[PDB]
């Protein structure tokens, strides 16, 4: 099956909810340039016709490797909804 | 009433002529009846098969009638029944009214008769529908024969006796679905209307009256009868049957022969040697494969694909129009518009595609110039035209071209232009284009082919005859049936043909069983007596004995309970032959496959392709003109329903936004499905 | 050598004409005579080379569901028994080879009757290609290609005249394999293994030169296992 | 079309078919490599099948890595009626199928067709390969049990090699006591006399003869041709001198070696018995909820892959001489058949009424048949262990009880058009002839059987209609709802046989309160089942073995019932079922997930009259899905 | 309504432990003068 | 070089361990992979000589199912144990070396109990024998041979010491053989075998070691087919 998806669904207080996570972290993992990740330097995502996943194949594919991992933060109201934007673009580069 | 002639194969035009149905006129039954018609009366008896009714909704409603059965005067099926006056049985028959019938006290051809005589006290007749033991003094009337009892379409099966009426009913439709293969054969085994299933359909060519052989052309058998006249017969050579299986007429007489009135020039399309031919005989091994041939699914040897066996001729026919719009008339040119000539290579004639051209998806089969609007120009169409060459030919490419799916080589073309010979083209229509298209359709994976008797598979995986199940000599098993779908459904007969089919392979001959009185157990078991020697008797000689393998096999046989402990492997081997298995040896790994496997000459068929496998596949098209939803058509594949069933069990999972895309982005919101495939691109 | 390897492998061999060969060999050690058999099986049905028909040409047909005049053979049928013919040629140079031939008249057009080449050799004469009838024009060209294995005429599709026809080729010039394991008493112990495979081919090469070819495709297969990583 | 190597993760999705689903995915993809300057450049590229250079594959090939797709079967009857699976692109014109989850999807391989469609958003990507993927939905909506095990070909497998034989017993050797005992049938086993297998209680000389030290040593015999797999020999696995079959042995490791917790692989199989489909799906179960979900998907396949290959050596195969006939039946036959004559001579008189005849006989041959049945069995049970037929039957892969009967001893009472039953028995089998009135006989009830898949072939949705219709707002949403009236389960049951207590079946206790959540605690055999607590089915193992005890009769437990949320229920209340086994997640569609578990169990039901029944003298119930619609 | 369209789950954002120091640091740079 | 030769079989290795060894090599032609793995296989269990325990003779001990005072494991578990020794002999002149070992007391026989030999080694040395007691005598004598495959104690019968007692011979340092055809694509091609097979061994040879012998004896094989007769 899938990477550690009883871990993941174990992070999570609702089924459902992980879903969303997930697929909002691919959202912005995309969006604000793919390079808005907190795993990479030595053992994160990776796809063979050459090591080349490092750059842009499945989206959240990478949310949940991260996710299974201790970085992230997904709260009901974590981060107030438009001032969140905002800072991802000051901060991540590559449009 | 009416409908198109199911002409898939000879048998299916035979069978669909004789065949009745209720539904019809108004006066006559409908819809919200059926249950106590529906079901199989106790007058049906050499009047109607039970068993040749369709499968679903439709049941009971459309039958068709048994083999001897015949509308006399006015309409009553009557069925032929002989006389037997006193313990004596005739040879004279009364076509009987199902009424009369109740009247007398009627026998089944199954008693056993010296020829007059009737041979024994308490026998079988069954008077107006219950089934009675009557004494040979009371035995009024006999039965013709168990042929009478159902149609033509279900005598063809074998040994009916042993297959479980619901499931002989998925065979006799089978048949109905057999495609003639370039390579006919008729059966290792046939029941004895193969013949006449030929002769009286009208397949094979037939001789009037004796002679001498003229000319034989692949197109004309010119006879020379000897009453001083001769006559040409043409032979419908690749003719378009309404449902795209080929007609063709094979010569089967070399130039100078004697003709014996009523014997075979030509073969009809699936026809071996005037007898019926669905199908090909095929040595069969019946075990488990690598799951390949999990619940219904066959596994195939790709030797039976070098050898051109289970190909079939196809013909599809695409047309395309000329028609006429105020915008101005659609041109037929070898014009197309924008972009190649390598495009336009096989469009030789003119416009028209040339003959014996190969034709793959995509490629033009005719060329079409439409006008590009509907009523006005085009604003920024105008500046980029000019940009490079404002000079443009302003008309629309509409030409017909090969839909996904497949096309062949061109084989023939039909052109209508102006000043019409005796031709009706429509309004409109300013002229008419035909292409016909054949290709040879190879036996692929999911395919499907079936016996006679309802194993009804697809073919999942084309081995390499490198390593499927191998015999003691060389030679290799063509197909490997599971066993799995034969105790669930009750078929013992097809168990029952692959063992007379491995005496007949090694006996090089073919054999006939009767319905329901034919070959028996303990003849089998003889005939496979017989080809013990030719399998193992040309071993002794050729200069070899048994194997590790053939010793080892048998052990865990004998521990098993198949061969009785202390024979010699010699002797062993051939109580295990006349059980109708042998030892194969995994082409894979050499080594045996623990356990004798049966394995024999099943005659199996292939079916005809609806209309349905061309496998749909839509990314983005046309669309309903007032709702809104994908529609398909020529070319761009329609959109598959989602229907309520199938929204369920979305709203039963969590399927929140799949559910909304189904209804939203992908068939109905149409700013939706706009900025959905940019958004996409 | 006398004892343990002078009792090596007696290969002894049995061969008629081209076709069919058998080959023997024993005494083999403990469930060998299959172990050697089976791959041989294997490489003798897909890996040997071969020969047969790639495209045909006939005279005034442009494709293959035609019917010719005077010819009671349908060009299907007729493409279908070119599948049936057998040739060989001597060497390399010979890779591409169109046989011709032209018939006319109340004849039984044979496999001999296409016009000698030079390397190239027919070992099937009487196969059958047609019966003539008078007025019975027949003018073809028949390429034909050394390869392996099955290739439909789908997948090579071949082009020397804009009207030809391609045909399904069927290299492996084996048309079965066959052994038998079966024990041998020799003095000491009883278990022994006597491998004896019988091959037929369709005489393009011979049972023991495809025998040779297929053994050294093994021992080339058994190299590949040098250089570890 | 099956395809056997596929994971039920993946399934093989024709090319040609990708290109077209995932066209605008690789126009644009076509645009990052070399192989085409723009995307309407990038189409005419596709228009023409000739014109595409394969380079385009490889970037069809790469589009497609790591995202997913959905198949649908011809009757969307459950919501695993749809399935997420990863493509592998390949060859031709059919799907290439799992054939584990061939179970969920009623499919065959006779020409079924399975349409797929597209998840486009990064969105419906996410749910679609994260909580509808086939692998993740094992258990079913219906049922806790396992929807996903090895079915029809793989028992099979699984089932001969896991088998112990039994053979000739002449002389008496119950070797359990004498050392001559041991010595003297070990050299007459050498003889011809005693067999490898033969009942001498504790060790027949099949053990005697070999013993294993290591694992391995078991197996490396087998190879060499000393032991079948089939065979009882003994041998030392981790602290014991186990006597269990090579067979046996390997299967033991395949599990231990798809999960490497060994240990917690010996603790739950039961290698005391063939495997049958329950001792695997039993299996799979476990697996589940004691290892990890991936974990248990890896042993799914180890089965399926073993199975699957065991099979075909076993070389199990179908041949006129296996279905064997009883020699019980040629007598079963006549002394029904003279007491069929004694019925006659005691109606030629005037003692039964016309009825009392009619009624008396089918009693008759009701039994005989069923004594034949028994007998057939019987003598594969005695006789042939290893008989291709009963085999399937036996192990959980294919074979009825009434089906056997019906080739082997005899097919014996058909009913005529109406109902009432024909007073002639069919005394054929399907072995020899099953003859003309007998197939005509037969025929009757044939029709009536396809009359009645017709009338509801028709339309599926119609009793799931009213239940989604009347249920579908229902949806999980909760806090502990926290209005606790409850509900008591029974664990007894009255009237079949007037007043006679009595534990209540195996199963029906497992539907009541398999995974629910306790409303009050409960004392039961030592332990203390706390509130509030979820109860496994090992938890509802421990109720009904304490009610045998005798100390329970009922059970506090939540439910649906007795809910306080109006438009929802909660987690307490629902229980345990996601298809998952924890407790259920919120924000389930239980609704619908109820609506279909029940419109699907409906297709098996009778379809004879709704309002059931017919007004004639005293029809007195209603059977069949006529009733679950009255109710 | 009832899948993700849970208004329980309908809202639910994502963090990376950067993007959190720099809302801190929108918070820090509300003090005036 | 570059194409269909470079193109040539990866043999990649991966050995933890004189035990297992797993062995991978692609791309290879059509049911390659599987023509070569089983033959490998064949010969990795019977051909690959090996050594072990052949006969046992024990002090005052006459048949095989007794149990000596003193010691708590029976003669049965003890040859069972003995199976479980694997040794090692340098060359030929060692075909059957008899072990001796002579221990009382309380101690716990172990493998390295054994006087050494001078031509042989014990790699199974802390391997157990037998748990001693007091007035624990225990004097004997294990045979240890050269050989192939399994050998029933029923089939040799071995005979130094009338009282002693043969045991089953495990003389194959292959414990297990294990080979997988997976799919694997090169390019336009997508049908290709990659075999891979797995080899399990005791410790007296490796894997790789015996993987090497193994495709010998099978190359070996493929000469036995040269002079004719
Ligand atoms: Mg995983
Ligand atoms: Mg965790
Ligand atoms: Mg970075
Ligand atoms: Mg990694
Ligand atoms: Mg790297
Ligand atoms: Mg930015
Ligand atoms: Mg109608
Ligand atoms: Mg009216
Ligand atoms: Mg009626
Ligand atoms: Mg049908
Ligand atoms: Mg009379
Ligand atoms: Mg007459
Ligand atoms: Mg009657
Ligand atoms: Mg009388
Ligand atoms: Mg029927
Ligand atoms: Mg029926
Ligand atoms: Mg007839
Ligand atoms: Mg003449
Ligand atoms: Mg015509
Ligand atoms: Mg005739
Ligand atoms: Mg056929
Ligand atoms: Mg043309
Ligand atoms: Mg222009
Ligand atoms: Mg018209
Ligand atoms: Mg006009
Ligand atoms: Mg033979
Ligand atoms: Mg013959
Ligand atoms: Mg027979
Ligand atoms: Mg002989
Ligand atoms: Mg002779
Ligand atoms: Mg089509
Ligand atoms: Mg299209
Ligand atoms: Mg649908
Ligand atoms: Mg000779
Ligand atoms: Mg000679
Ligand atoms: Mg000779
Ligand atoms: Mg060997
Ligand atoms: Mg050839
Ligand atoms: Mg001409
Ligand atoms: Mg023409
Ligand atoms: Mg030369
Ligand atoms: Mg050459
Ligand atoms: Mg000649
Ligand atoms: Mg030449
Ligand atoms: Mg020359
Ligand atoms: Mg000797
Ligand atoms: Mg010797
Ligand atoms: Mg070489
Ligand atoms: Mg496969
Ligand atoms: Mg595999
Ligand atoms: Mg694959
Ligand atoms: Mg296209
Ligand atoms: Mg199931
Ligand atoms: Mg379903
Ligand atoms: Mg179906
Ligand atoms: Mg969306
Ligand atoms: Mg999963
Ligand atoms: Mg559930
Ligand atoms: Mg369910
Ligand atoms: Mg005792
Ligand atoms: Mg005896
Ligand atoms: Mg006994
Ligand atoms: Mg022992
Ligand atoms: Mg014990
Ligand atoms: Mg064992
Ligand atoms: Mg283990
Ligand atoms: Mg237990
Ligand atoms: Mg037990
Ligand atoms: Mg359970
Ligand atoms: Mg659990
Ligand atoms: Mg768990
Ligand atoms: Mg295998
Ligand atoms: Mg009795
Ligand atoms: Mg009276
Ligand atoms: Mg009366
Ligand atoms: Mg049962
Ligand atoms: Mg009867
Ligand atoms: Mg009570
Ligand atoms: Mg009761
Ligand atoms: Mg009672
Ligand atoms: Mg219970
Ligand atoms: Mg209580
Ligand atoms: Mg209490
Ligand atoms: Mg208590
Ligand atoms: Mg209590
Ligand atoms: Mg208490
Ligand atoms: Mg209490
Ligand atoms: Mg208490
Ligand atoms: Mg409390
Ligand atoms: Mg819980
Ligand atoms: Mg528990
Ligand atoms: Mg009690
Ligand atoms: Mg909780
Ligand atoms: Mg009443
Ligand atoms: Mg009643
Ligand atoms: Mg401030
Ligand atoms: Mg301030
Ligand atoms: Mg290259
Ligand atoms: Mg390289
Ligand atoms: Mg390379
Ligand atoms: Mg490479
Ligand atoms: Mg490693
Ligand atoms: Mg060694
Ligand atoms: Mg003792
Ligand atoms: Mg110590
Ligand atoms: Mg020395
Ligand atoms: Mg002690
Ligand atoms: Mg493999
Ligand atoms: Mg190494
Ligand atoms: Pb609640």
């Amino acid at each position: 099956a899938e990477p550690g998806i009883d871990k993941l669904f174990g992070m999570v207080d609702s089924k459902y909810r992980l879903t969303v996570v997930v697929a909002k972290r691919a959202q912005q993992l995309l969006r604000h340039g793919f390079k808005n990740t907190v795993l990479e330097p030595e053992e994160r995502p990776k796809m063979q016709t050459l090591e080349g996943l490092f750059d842009d194949p499945n989206a959240e594919t990478w949310a949940m490797k991260e996710l299974l991992t201790g970085r992230l933060v997904f709260g009901e109201n974590l981060v107030p909804e438009d001032r969140l934007q905002k800072e991802m673009e000051r901060i991540y580069p590559g449009e | 009433l009416s409908q198109f002639k199911d002409e898939t194969n000879p048998l299916s035009s035979l069978r669909h002529k004789r065949r009745i149905s209720a539904l019809g006129p108004g006066g006559l039954t409908r819809e919200r009846a059926g249950f106590d018609v529906r079901d199989v009366h106790r007058t049906h008896y050499g009047r109607i098969c039970p068993v040749e009714t369709p499968e679903g909704a439709n049941i009971g409603l459309i039958t068709s009638l048994a083999a001897y059965a015949r509308v006399d005067e006015l309409g009553f099926i009557r069925t032929p029944y002989r006389r037997v006056v006193g313990g004596v049985v005739t040879d004279e028959v009364v076509y009987m009214t199902a009424t009369e019938e109740d009247r007398y006290t009627i026998a089944q051809a199954n008693t056993p008769l010296e020829g007059n005589r009737i041979a024994a006290e308490r026998v079988v007749a069954r008077r107006k529908g219950e089934p009675v033991i009557v004494s040979p003094e009371e035995v009024e009337f006999m039965d013709v024969s168990p042929k009478q009892v159902f149609s033509v379409n279900t005598n063809l099966i074998p040994f009916l006796e042993h297959d479980d009426a619901n499931r002989a009913l998925m065979g006799s439709n089978m048949q109905t679905q057999a495609v003639p293969l370039i390579r006919a054969q008729a059966p290792v085994v046939m029941t004895g209307l193969e013949e006449r299933v030929v002769r009286d359909s009208l397949a094979a060519l037939y001789a009037e009256e004796d002679g001498e052989v003229a000319k034989v052309d692949g197109n004309r058998i010119v006879v020379r009868y000897e009453d001083g006249r001769l006559v040409e017969y043409p032979l419908r050579r690749f003719y378009r049957s309404n449902q795209g299986t080929a007609l063709d007429q094979r010569p089967r007489v070399v130039v100078g022969q004697r003709v014996r009135k009523g014997d075979l020039l030509a073969d009809g399309p699936a026809s071996e040697n005037g007898f019926l031919a669905l199908g090909q005989n095929v040595l069969v091994a019946i075990m488990p494969f690598d799951g390949y041939n999990f619940e219904d699914a066959i596994v195939i040897s790709e030797e039976l694909l070098k050898r051109d066996f289970y190909t079939s001729i196809h013909i599809e026919r695409y047309e395309i129009e000329a028609r006429d719009t105020k915008l101005g008339p659609e041109r037929i040119t070898r014009d197309i518009p924008h972009l190649s000539e390598a495009a336009l290579r096989d469009l030789d004639e003119e416009g028209v595609v040339r003959i014996g051209a190969e034709v793959k998806p995509g490629d033009i089969l005719v060329g079409r110039t439409s006008f590009k609007g509907e009523s006005e120009p085009t604003p920024e169409e105008r500046l980029l035209r000019s940009i490079f060459g404002e000079k443009a030919r302003d008309v629309k490419d509409t030409s017909l071209r090969v839909p996904p799916g497949e096309g062949g080589i061109v084989v023939r073309t039909v052109r209508l232009r102006r000043g019409d010979p005796g031709v009706e083209l429509k309004p409109g229509v300013r002229e008419v284009v035909r292409v016909y298209v054949a290709q040879k359709r190879k036996l692929q994976v999911g395919d499907k082919l079936a016996n006679r008797h309802g194993n009804k598979g697809v073919v999942a995986k084309i081995l390499p005859v490198e390593d499927m199940p191998h015999l003691p000599d060389g030679t290799p098993v063509d197909v490997i049936l599971n066993p799995l779908g034969v105790p669930s459904r009750m078929n013992l007969g097809q168990i029952l043909e692959t063992h007379l089919g491995l005496a007949g392979y090694f006996l090089g001959q073919r054999y006939i069983s009767p319905i329901f009185d034919g070959a028996k157990e303990p003849e089998i078991k003889e005939l496979l007596a017989q080809a013990f020697e030719v399998y193992f008797g040309k071993r002794k000689g050729e200069g070899f004995g048994v194997d590790k393998r053939e010793v080892e096999v048998l052990r865990r046989a004998e521990k098993l309970g198949l061969v009785t402990p202390g024979k010699t492997p010699e002797e062993q081997l051939k109580e295990l032959f006349l059980q109708g298995k042998v030892v194969l040896y995994d082409g894979r790994t050499g080594e045996p496959i623990e356990g004798p496997i049966v394995v024999g000459q099943m005659f199996i068929m292939k079916l005809y392709h609806m209309v349905e496998d061309k496998m749909h596949a839509r990314s983005t098209g046309p669309y309903s003109l007032i709702t809104q939803q994908p529609l398909g058509g020529k070319a761009q594949f329609g959109g598959q329903r989602f229907g309520e069933m199938e929204v369920w069990a979305l709203e039963a999972y969590g399927a929140a936004h799949t559910l909304q895309e189904m209804l939203t982005l992908k068939s109905d919101d149409i700013e939706g499905r706009n900025a959905a495939y940019e958004a996409i691109i | 050598m006398l004892d343990s390897k002078l009792k090596a492998p007696v290969f002894t061999v049995r061969t008629q004409g081209r076709e069919y060969g058998e080959f023997v060999l024993e005494p083999l050690e403990r469930g060998f005579g299959v172990t050697l058999g089976n791959p041989l099986r294997r490489i003798l049905l897909s890996s040997i080379p071969g020969t047969a028909v790639t495209s045909v040409y006939i005279e005034d047909v442009l494709h293959e569901f035609s019917t010719i005049p005077g010819v009671k053979e349908d060009v299907v049928e007729i493409i279908l028994n070119l599948k049936e013919l057998v040739v060989r040629f001597l060497n390399p140079s010979l890779q591409t080879v169109t046989l011709l031939l032209k018939a006319e008249g109340p004849k039984e057009v044979k496999a001999r009757d296409f016009l000698p080449v030079a390397d190239v050799e027919i070992m099937n004469p009487d196969l059958h290609i047609a019966t003539l009838e008078e007025g019975g024009r027949l003018n073809m060209e028949v390429r034909v290609d050394r390869g392996v294995g099955y290739v439909p005429a789908e997948k090579h599709g071949i082009k020397d005249r804009i009207n030809a026809i391609p045909v399904d080729a069927v290299f492996s010039p084996v048309r079965r394999v066959a052994f038998q394991v079966e024990d041998t008493r020799l003095g000491q112990r009883t278990d022994l293994d006597k491998l004896t495979l019988r091959i037929w081919t369709d005489g393009s090469v011979t049972p023991l030169e495809a025998l040779n070819q297929a053994v050294e495709i093994l021992r080339e297969h058994l190299t590949y296992f040098s250089n570890p990583q | 079309v099956v395809g056997p190597q596929l994971k039920l993760h993946q399934c093989g999705l024709p090319k040609r078919m990708a290109l077209e689903l995932f066209k605008p995915f690789l126009l644009k993809k076509m645009e990052e490599k070399g192989i085409a300057p723009n995307v309407k450049a990038a189409r005419r590229m596709l228009e023409r099948q000739r014109d595409i250079k394969d380079e385009v594959w490889d970037a069809l090939e790469e589009v497609i890595h790591g995202k997913v797709v959905l198949l649908n079967r011809a009757p969307t009857l459950h919501r695993l009626g749809i399935q997420a699976f990863q493509p592998v692109l390949v060859e031709g014109q059919s799907i290439q199928l799992h054939p584990l989850v061939c179970e969920a999807f009623n499919a065959d391989f006779d020409g079924d067709q399975m349409a797929v469609h597209v998840p486009l958003s990064s969105f419906a990507q996410a749910e679609a390969r994260i909580q509808m993927l086939s692998a993740h939905n094992l258990l079913s909506p219906a049922s806790g049990e396992p929807l996903a095990k090895p079915s029809r070909d793989i028992i099979l497998g699984l089932y001969y090699i896991t088998q112990v034989r039994k053979e000739k017993k002449g002389a008496g050797l119950e070797f359990a006591t004498p050392e001559e005992a041991l010595a003297a049938h070990e050299r007459g086993e050498v003889a011809l006399n005693a067999p490898i297998k033969v009942a001498g209680r504790e060790t027949s000389v099949g053990r005697l003869k070999y013993v294993f030290a290591n694992p391995d040593e078991a197996l490396l015999a087998v190879a060499h041709g000393i032991v079948d797999l089939q065979d009882v020999v003994t041998v030392r696995y981790m602290g014991k001198r186990l006597e269990t079959s090579p067979g046996r042995i390997l299967f033991a490791r395949i599990v231990a070696e798809a999960v490497e917790d060994e240990k917690v692989a010996w603790e739950l199989i039961q290698l005391d018995v063939p495997q049958e489909k329950n001792s695997l799906k039993d299996l799979v179960y476990q697996a589940f909820l004691r290892l990890g979900m991936e974990k248990t998907a890896r042993l799914l396949d180890a089965l399926k892959y073993y199975g699957f290959t065991f099979s075909t050596t076993s070389g199990i195969t179908i041949g006129i001489d296996d279905a064997v006939i009883p020699e019980e039946k040629k007598q079963y036959l006549e002394e029904a058949d003279r007491k069929l004559l004694q019925i006659e001579q005691a109606y030629e008189m005037g003692f039964l009424t016309d009825r009392e005849r009619y009624d008396q006989i089918l009693q008759l041959w009701t039994e005989t048949t069923e004594k034949v049945t028994q007998a057939v069995f019987k003598n594969f049970e005695e006789n042939y262990p290893f008989n291709p037929l009963y085999v399937m039957a036996q192990s959980g892969a294919r074979g009825n009880p009434q089906q056997i009967r019906q080739l082997c001893g005899l097919r014996g009472l058909m009913q005529k058009p109406s109902g009432e039953t024909f007073e002639v028995p069919v005394r054929s089998s399907f072995r020899e002839g099953l003859t003309v009135l007998e197939y005509f006989i037969s025929s009757h009830g044939a029709r009536k059987g396809g009359a009645d898949t017709a009338l509801r072939t028709a339309d599926s949705g119609y009793l799931t209609r009213k239940l989604v219709d009347v249920t579908h707002e229902i949806v999980v949403r909760e806090a502990d709802c926290g209005t606790t009236n409850y509900i008591s389960v029974p664990l007894f049951q009255p009237d079949e046989v007037t007043r006679s207590l009595r534990l209540r079946k195996r199963a029906d206790i497992e539907a009541g309160l398999y995974g629910r959540v306790l409303a009050r605690e409960v004392e039961v055999l030592g332990v203390r089942l706390e509130e509030g607590r979820y109860l496994s089915m090992d938890d509802v193992h421990l109720l009904i073995k304490a009610a045998e005890a005798g100390e329970i009769q009922e059970v506090p437990v939540r439910s649906p019932l007795t809910c306080q949320t109006r438009y929802g229920v909660c987690q307490k209340c629902y229980g345990y079922d996601l298809s998952m086994a924890r407790p259920v997640s919120i924000g389930e569609a239980v609704g619908i997930v109820a609506a279909q578990s029940i419109g699907e169990p409906g297709t098996q039901l009778t379809m004879r009259t709704f309002h059931t029944g017919g007004v004639a003298g005293a029809a007195d119930i209603t059977q069949g899905l006529p009733r679950v619609i009255e109710l | 309504p009832a899948g993700t369209g849970s208004d329980f789950v309908r809202f639910t954002q994502v963090v990376d432990q950067k993007t959190l120091k720099a809302i801190e640091e929108a918070r820090k740079e509300a003090v005036e003068a």
